[PDB]
C-alpha cells in the first residue's frame, strides 16, 4: 500500500501554517480576558 | 499620570483639597490590592465603591449645618 501514489515534499509550509495559528491565537489570548461584562480595560 | 492629572483637575472645579484627593485616591487603590488576591472582580469591588459612595454623598447632605448659626456671621472669618 505504501511506496505508490504521491510521497509529500516541501514539508515548511506545514510549520509555516502552524507557526501563523500559534502567533494569531497569542495574541487573541491578550483580548480574551476583555471579553463578557466581566472583561478589563488594556492600557497601551 | 492619573494622580498627576487629578491634582492638576482639582484646582479647577474647586479649587482646594488637592491635597487630600490624592491620598484618598491613593489609598482606595492601596486597599483595594489586597482585595483582588481574593480573586474578587474589579466590577464587585467597583460596585462596593459605588454603593458605598452613593449612600455617602446623602449622608453628607444629612449631617450639614446652615450658614445661619447665630446672630451675626461668624461664618466667612472662620472659612479662611
Amino acid at each position: 500500500v505504501p511506496s505508490n501514489a504521491t510521497f509529500k515534499n516541501k514539508e515548511k509550509p506545514q510549520e509555516v501554517r502552524k507557526a501563523n495559528i500559534i502567533a494569531a491565537r497569542s495574541v487573541a489570548d491578550a483580548i480574551r480576558t476583555s471579553l463578557g461584562p466581566k472583561g478589563m480595560d488594556k492600557m497601551i | 499620570k492619573i494622580l498627576v492629572e487629578l491634582a492638576q483637575q482639582q484646582d479647577r472645579e474647586i479649587g482646594d483639597g488637592t491635597t487630600s484627593v490624592v491620598i484618598i485616591a491613593s489609598e482606595l487603590l492601596k486597599r483595594a490590592n489586597e482585595l483582588v488576591k481574593n480573586k474578587i472582580h474589579p466590577t464587585t469591588i467597583i460596585t462596593g465603591f459605588r454603593v458605598a459612595l452613593r449612600e455617602a454623598i446623602r449622608f453628607i447632605n444629612e449631617v450639614l449645618s446652615t450658614s445661619v448659626d447665630t446672630l451675626g456671621k461668624e461664618t466667612l472669618i472662620n472659612i479662611a
